[PDB]
RNA sequence: CGUCGCUUUUUGAUCCUUCGAUGUCGGCUCUUCCUAUCAUUGUGAAGCAGAAUUCGCCAAGCGUUGGAUUGUUCACCCACU
RNA sequence: AGAACUGGCGCUGCGGGAUGAACCGAACGCCGGGUUAAGGCGCCCGAUGCCGACGCUCAUCAGACCCCAGAAAAGGUGUU
């Protein structure tokens, strides 16, 4: 139905494009928290192209043209945009099922979120080598809207703490009660062909 | 004046190289200046006494 | 090159113990205690051994500014040994031509108030980072020393005051005013 | 060591094309019928055939 | 951390490659990333395997430094390898992972009878667990 | 010289034609390395014409055959002379490789000047090559793998991305 | 004494474009851009005592005028800054 | 600006060089299947979604593919 994607620790590039793949295949894929998103390179060099990508101003009104984004969302979507046919009414409906939420909405905070190991950081950047948060070099560039987002990032994550508490209180249950066999008649068959 | 606290301020302002391309303050045992602008030159003089 | 590992070890005196958590190091000793992460700098620690307390740091992958980094490690944790045992004291020296330097103390040995510098009007306040003391010397002109545990907080706080007194728009060369450094030091002595 | 005879005959195929080609060259691609791409031809191997194959 | 290094005589497994899932006895590091192995008594023979396709388990053997077949012939069934091997939890998991692959169409369907019934079993009991949870904590 | 794919040494030897002047020349040896047997006997003389007066016309070759090391399973220890060109002269090096066999090693120079010098294969002139014994080698980096008991972990492992679900909802751990 | 470059605000060289036509000097007016910075911010260096100056760095945010002669662009002068 | 030699463009499409008269492949009746040249294979954009091999390099103006669309002398205890 729908796929949701988990995006701190990613990169930029390495995940906008394999979004941008899969979206053109038919899905409709929402990217969640892109706020902490990384992106190559340290932070002060980082933040020299995208104030150089600031001043790409057209010079008779600036209303029409070039329009920079400063949330982390809209970075993040128009990076897809980029690798994307969007000129073309085929590319214009792979933009429309991309779904890209900072943060984590409440539609989307109670499912699971999957990772794409081609994409993370861990994975792709050599470990001595220096890398930019796209939460902040969106902070340094008019996004105001940091502190409250971090705020109901916290207010999110100990409601989930409480959640995994008690599901790790079911699944002890579970396990205990699964002491009380009665039952390995049918546990021949599953550890005869893999439990 | 008081000489022995004089020269305990001219360790931070009058006993260093400086660069003749990137005119930097560099310290009395320098070899390359420190600053990029220049590409770590190799020529330097000392800061001109009084 | 990428060379086969490197190692130095740092020994530990009996009354400081370090326990590590993971790339941080927390270094309990006598006289308070203070802690370093070092999650940016990908190299294993070691503490081996009862009743001898051995720190082994070495870094068995790596290339030649990797390698440089394994002795400034070692180098950071004894001044955690030293600095929660005998601490960090940093002796300064107000040098002044014509006009003597006032200096106080406002908050309880965190601020302190300079004044008269150079015959100007202007107050310069400097608030200190969180863990050093302030204190005007006795049997001395014009000494200021400045104790603590950590030295990057002794030596940056060290700083502040060495660079706000900086004569701007003269010849620096003469008008040789400020409020120097001049002894690196520790709080108890000889041991 | 016994070296063996130099062989006696060649298994021509042309591989370039037909336009851009020096007025040399492409009488002796016409001798050796190789006209088209990729044809191939059993050349007999002498003097005078060894000496066609360096100029094309 | 880093609780097993490789070694003169340390076991390896052989994940993908063309010996994908034997194990090998590291023999000598030749340079950096590729390391002289051999298997005696696992059908794979002498050669450099490079160290990304390979495995460390945690078996350790006695034998000199580059030998010949012989010695790490006798190394190896002398340490008994192959039982310690089949005896650990590790190759039971690369033992169930073929098991599930094989698993005909029949069987599939036996699975699936005898997984829903256990799973009733344990969840028409898991909930008495719960309805004497909170009897203790209605007093 | 494409230097394609790992080498194979070859043994090629060869001889300048009786001449009614000249019967029976010497018959030459070289100790070619090349991808294939045809580039082997092009090098020849290569090399030849550049030290006797013979060519492939007024000569011709009388052995040609893969000649392969006697150990391929020991380890060995090989120091080989270059003879390489820059942008702006030629330099002659020496230069030490650690492999279990000597085209494996050579190759592991085509490469390894690829790598460091930028120099192309056809520029470069391998004079010779054997294998040292420990104890007299001189880089640090191949001494450095002369350790009984030697031992090293392998940290920070990377590896089989799109082999397995792009998508997955598990960090992958790196060991 | 050499010698290596950049720029197209000078002039040339060229003749590719426009001869069923692109309105041709300067001034006025108004906008925006460049920095190879005159001033102004923060600095480094002097053969920087202070004052005044000079040489360099980040730097184009902001300013860079009023007149006599002259069609002038340019020039030259008066006066402020 | 003017010659020589061969090819080309002008008369000529097609694939590749983002774009293009001449460059690199290659020449054309209207189609189906097969395969390739030059070129390429993160995503626009067909094909590396190979558990590719080995090294080199960190740039506060990185670099990135014939013709071809930007640079030198000199210098660097930056690394090799």
């Amino acid at each position: 139905q729908v796929l949701v994607l988990d995006g701190r620790g990613h990169l930029l590039g390495r995940l906008a494009a394999i979004v941008a793949k899969q979206v053109l295949l038919g899905r409709k894929v929402v990217v969640v928290r892109c706020e902490g998103i990384n992106i190559s390179g340290n932070f002060y060099r980082n933040k020299l192209k995208y104030l150089a990508f600031l001043r790409k101003r057209m010079n008779t009104n600036p209303s029409r043209g070039p329009y920079h984004f400063r949330a982390p969302s809209r970075i993040f979507w128009r990076t897809v945009r980029g690798m994307l046919p969007h000129k073309t009414k085929r590319g214009q409906a792979a933009l429309d099922r991309l779904k890209v939420f900072d943060g984590i909405p409440p539609p989307y905070d109670k499912k699971k979120r999957m990772v794409v190991p081609a994409a993370l950081k861990v994975v792709r950047l050599k470990p001595t080598r220096k890398f930019a948060y796209l939460g902040r070099l969106a902070h340094e560039v008019g996004w105001k809207y940091q502190a409250v987002t971090a705020t109901l990032e916290e207010k999110r994550k100990e409601k989930a703490k409480i959640h995994y508490r008690k599901k790790k209180q079911l699944m002890r249950l579970r396990k205990q009660a699964e002491k009380n066999v009665e039952k390995k008649i049918d546990k021949y068959t599953e550890v005869l062909k893999t439990h | 004046i008081e000489p022995s606290l004089r020269q305990l301020a001219q360790k931070y302002n009058c006993d260093k190289m400086i660069c003749r391309k990137c005119y930097a303050r560099l310290h009395p045992r320098a070899v390359n200046c420190r600053k990029k602008k220049c590409g770590h030159t190799n020529n330097l003089r000392p800061k001109k006494k009084v | 090159m990428k060379t086969i590992l490197s190692n130095q070890t740092v020994d530990i005196p009996e009354n400081v113990d370090i326990t590590l958590k993971g790339r941080t190091v927390i270094v309990k000793g006598p006289r308070g205690t203070l802690r370093r992460d070092f999650n940016h700098i990908n190299v294993e620690l070691s503490l081996l051994g009862k009743k001898k307390k051995r720190l082994r740091v070495d870094k068995w992958w790596g290339n030649r500014k990797e390698l440089a980094t394994v002795r400034t490690i070692c180098s950071h944790v004894q001044n955690m040994i030293k600095g929660v045992t005998l601490g960090f004291r940093y002796k300064m020296r107000s040098v002044y031509a014509h006009f003597p330097i006032n200096v106080v103390i406002q908050e309880n040995g965190s601020l302190v108030e300079i004044r008269n510098f150079l015959g100007e009007k202007y107050i310069r306040r400097v608030r200190m980072r969180p863990g050093v003391a302030c204190s005007v010397s006795q049997a001395q002109k014009d000494e200021l020393i400045l104790e603590g545990n950590d030295i990057e907080l002794v030596s940056n706080s060290a700083a502040l005051i060495q660079q706000a007194t900086t004569v701007k728009n003269k010849d620096i060369r003469k008008f040789l005013d400020g409020i120097y450094v001049s002894e690196k030091g520790t709080v108890q002595q000889a041991d | 060591f016994y070296v063996p005879a130099e062989p006696k005959l060649a298994f021509v195929i042309r591989i370039r094309g037909i336009n851009g080609v020096s007025p040399k060259v492409r009488k002796v691609l016409q001798l050796l019928r190789l006209r088209q791409i990729f044809n191939g031809t059993f050349v007999k191997l002498n003097k005078a055939s060894i000496n066609m194959l360096r100029i094309v | 951390v880093f609780r097993r290094f490789v070694e003169v005589g340390r076991v390896a497994y052989v994940s993908f490659g063309p010996h994908a899932g034997k194990l090998v006895a590291i023999v000598d590091v030749i340079d950096q990333n590729r390391a002289l192995v051999d298997g005696p008594c696992t059908q794979v023979r002498r050669q450099a395997m490079p160290f990304k396709c390979m495995q460390l388990t945690d078996f350790i053997l006695k034998f000199p430094h580059s030998a010949h077949q012989k010695y790490v012939r006798q190394a190896w069934q002398k340490a008994d390898i192959n039982t310690k091997w089949a005896a650990t939890r590790w190759a039971k998991k690369i033992e169930a992972r073929e098991r599930k692959a094989k698993m005909t169409d029949f069987d599939r369907f036996k699975v699936m009878k005898a997984k829903k019934m256990r799973n009733r079993i344990i969840k028409n009991e898991v909930k008495k667990l719960q309805k004497a949870a909170l009897l203790k904590a209605s007093p | 010289m494409k230097a394609s794919g790992t080498l194979r040494e070859y043994k090629v030897v060869g001889r300048c034609l009786p001449t009614p002047k000249c019967h029976t020349p010497p018959l030459y040896r070289m100790r070619i390395f090349a991808p294939n047997h045809v580039v082997a006997k092009s090098r020849f003389w290569y090399f030849v014409s550049q030290l006797k007066k013979m060519k492939k016309s007024s000569g011709e070759i009388v052995y040609c055959g893969q000649v392969f090391e006697k150990s391929p399973l020991r380890v060995k220890n090989f120091g080989i002379w270059l003879r390489y060109d820059s942008r702006s002269g030629t330099h002659n090096m020496y230069r030490e490789y650690r492999d279990l066999t000597t085209a494996g090693a050579v190759t592991q120079c085509y490469r390894d000047m690829g790598a460091r010098h930028r120099a192309r294969a056809h520029s470069i002139q391998i004079m010779k090559v054997e294998e040292i014994a420990a104890s007299k080698c001189r880089r640090p980096a191949v001494k450095q793998f002369h350790d009984s008991k030697i031992k090293f972990p392998l940290p920070h492992r990377v590896l089989r991305r799109q082999h397995k679900p792009r998508f997955t909802t598990k960090r992958p751990n790196t060991f």
